[PDB]
C-alpha cells in the first residue's frame, strides 16, 4: 500500500485524485449538454427565443456509429510458440456468459 | 483664494459690468441672484444633469443672497455668462456676441467630466458567454454582471 | 453586447406623441411626426438621420488573413508521399 | 489595438440628458438628442 | 420619409463569421471515412 | 514602414477637455467635442 | 510666454465695464491665444493607449514577457 | 476568450499517420551470420 493503516491510505489517495473529481468532471458534463440535451450552457426558462444550431450532433452521431458497426471486442490469440488451439479455450467461456 | 468668489453678491456685479454699468446698475440685478436658483433648477434640475455643485436657498426670505451659492470654483466661469444672457431680456436688452459665445462654452466645460464618466459602456447587457476559451462555462446569458 | 447598436436616432419634440406608436399593437398602418411648435412653427430637426450600423475597422478584416495564414504555412509539412511518410518523414526517421 | 474605434461623434451640449441611452442597453428601440438649448437652440450639425 | 430599419450589425455579422467557424474546427478529425480509421486512428487505436 | 500610420485629424480647441475620448482605448459610447469655443467660436472643423 | 495670451481672452470679458465691446481685431488675437495655451498641453498628452488585455505578444520573440495589457479605461 | 484550433484536426491527423506506421522490434540478421538467430532472440524479448 501507499500508508499503513488502510482507511488513511484510501483517502489520502483521494485527495491527489481530487484534481479530476473537481475541476475536469465539471466540464466534463458540458460536453454531455452540447451533445445530448440543450445547445445552452446554464440557460433559464424564459419567454423569448433561444436558438440552437448544432454541426456537432451529426457529427458526434455519425463518429459513434462507426465504433458501433466496427465494434471491439475479446477474440484472443495464442502467446509465444503456443498451441492454435489455446485461444479457443477462454472465448469458450467467454461466449457462454 | 479667489477661484471660487467669496459671496453671490461678488458674482452679481461682474454680471451688472457685462451689462451696461456706466455708473448705473439695473433693477433686474435684484433678480439676478433670484435667476440663479432658477437657472439651475432649469438645467442641473432635480439635482441631476450639468453638475455645478449649486445648493439651493430656501426661496422664502433668502433670494440666494441669504444662503451660500456653493458653486465650485470652476463653475463661476459658466454661470456668470449665462446668467448675464438671462436677465438681459429681463431688462428688455439682449446679450452680446462674446457673451453668448462664453456662456456655451463655460456651459460645456462645466458638463465634459460629467459627460465623460456617464461615458462608460454596461457590463455586459442581455448575453454574454465566457466560451471555453476561459475554464468554468458556468453561468451564461449574463443579464448584466452575472 | 454592449456598445451602442442600432436603434434610430429621433429627437424629443418630432416624436412627441409619437413614441406610443411602437407599441406594437398595430392600430396604426404608418407613424407621423410634429408639423409644428410653440413661439415658431417648426418642422422636424433631421427627421431623416437614423443610427447606421458599427462596421468595424478594415483593420481587423486585413489582420484576420494574416492570423489563418500564419498557422496554415505550418500546418503543411510538405508532401512527398500522401498521408503516411510526406513532410513527417524527419519526425518518423529520429523515431525509430 | 492601440487606435480609437468607431463611435459617432457628438457634443455634450446634444446628448445632454439623453447620454444614459447610449451604453449598448437593449431596452430602448430608440435614441434622442437635443433639439434646444439656452441661448441659440442646438445646431443639426453631426445629426448621425 | 421612411424608417430605416436593423439591418443586423455588421459587428455582429462578423462575429457570427467567427462563431460558425469556430465548431467546425474540432469537428473533423483527420477522418477521410465513413468508417474506423483514415486519418482518425489514434481514437481507434487507444480503444483496442 | 517608416512613414507614420494613418491617424484621424483634429484641432487643439476642438478636442481641449475631451481628449480622454481619444486616448486610443475603446470603451467608450460615444466622442464628445466643443461645439462652440469662446471669443466668438466656431463649429469644430471636420472631425471626419 | 503666457503671460501676452491671455490678457486677450480676458480683454473682450472687461470689455464691458461702461458698455463698450471688443474690436475683429481683438478677438481674432485672443482665439488665437487660446489657441497656443493649449497647443504645447496637447502635443504632451497625445500618446496612444497600451495594447489589448486580450493581445497576444507573439511567439516571434524569444522571450515573450509580460502579455494582456491594460486597455480598461 | 475565443477559440477554434484549426491546429487540433492537424494535429490529430498527424498523430493517426505514426501510429499506423509500425515502429517495433523486429531485426534483421548481421554480417555473415544465421537468418535463423532472429526468431530466437525476439522468442523470450516478446514474451514480456
Amino acid at each position: 500500500e501507499n500508508r499503513l493503516e488502510s482507511i488513511l491510505s484510501r483517502f489520502d489517495a483521494d485527495w491527489t485524485a481530487s484534481d479530476e473529481a473537481r475541476r475536469e468532471a465539471k466540464n466534463d458534463l458540458f460536453f454531455s449538454r452540447v451533445s445530448q440535451w440543450d445547445d445552452w450552457l446554464s440557460q433559464y426558462t424564459t419567454l423569448q427565443y433561444r436558438g440552437q444550431f448544432d454541426v456537432v450532433r451529426p457529427v458526434v452521431r455519425k463518429l459513434v456509429s462507426e465504433m458501433r458497426q466496427n465494434p471491439i471486442d475479446v477474440l484472443y490469440r495464442p502467446k509465444d510458440g503456443a498451441r492454435p488451439d489455446a485461444a479457443d479455450v477462454l472465448m469458450g467461456m467467454y461466449r457462454t456468459d | 483664494t479667489k477661484g471660487d468668489l467669496v459671496r453671490a453678491a461678488l458674482r452679481k456685479l461682474g454680471v451688472a459690468s457685462d451689462a451696461t454699468l456706466t455708473d448705473v446698475e439695473p433693477q433686474s440685478m435684484q433678480d439676478a441672484v433670484d435667476d440663479l436658483e432658477a437657472m439651475m433648477a432649469e438645467w442641473y434640475q432635480d439635482g441631476k444633469g450639468i453638475i455645478t455643485g449649486y445648493v439651493f436657498s430656501d426661496d422664502e426670505n433668502p433670494p440666494a443672497e441669504g444662503d451660500d451659492h456653493g458653486l465650485r470654483s470652476s463653475a463661476v466661469s459658466a454661470v456668470f455668462h449665462n446668467l448675464a444672457c438671462r436677465i438681459a431680456p429681463d431688462y428688455a436688452l439682449e446679450a452680446t456676441a462674446k457673451i453668448i459665445a462664453t456662456a456655451k462654452y463655460g456651459k460645456e466645460l462645466l458638463y465634459k467630466q460629467t459627460a465623460i464618466s456617464r461615458a462608460k459602456r454596461a457590463p455586459y447587457p442581455s448575453r454574454m458567454p465566457t466560451g471555453s476559451g476561459n475554464s468554468f462555462p458556468n453561468l451564461n446569458e449574463w443579464h448584466y454582471f452575472p | 453586447a454592449r456598445t451602442p447598436k442600432k436603434k434610430p436616432f429621433f429627437w424629443p419634440e418630432q416624436i412627441a406623441g409619437f413614441e406610443h406608436m411602437y407599441d406594437g399593437n398595430d392600430d396604426y398602418p404608418y407613424y407621423l411626426l410634429n408639423r409644428t411648435d410653440e413661439n415658431s412653427g417648426d418642422l422636424p430637426t433631421q427627421p431623416l438621420a437614423y443610427y447606421e450600423n458599427p462596421e468595424v475597422p478594415q483593420a481587423n478584416a486585413y489582420m484576420l488573413e494574416a492570423a489563418t495564414s500564419a498557422v496554415k504555412e505550418v500546418a503543411t509539412l510538405g508532401v512527398d508521399t500522401e498521408a503516411v511518410n510526406g513532410g513527417q518523414v524527419a519526425f518518423d526517421t529520429v523515431n525509430q
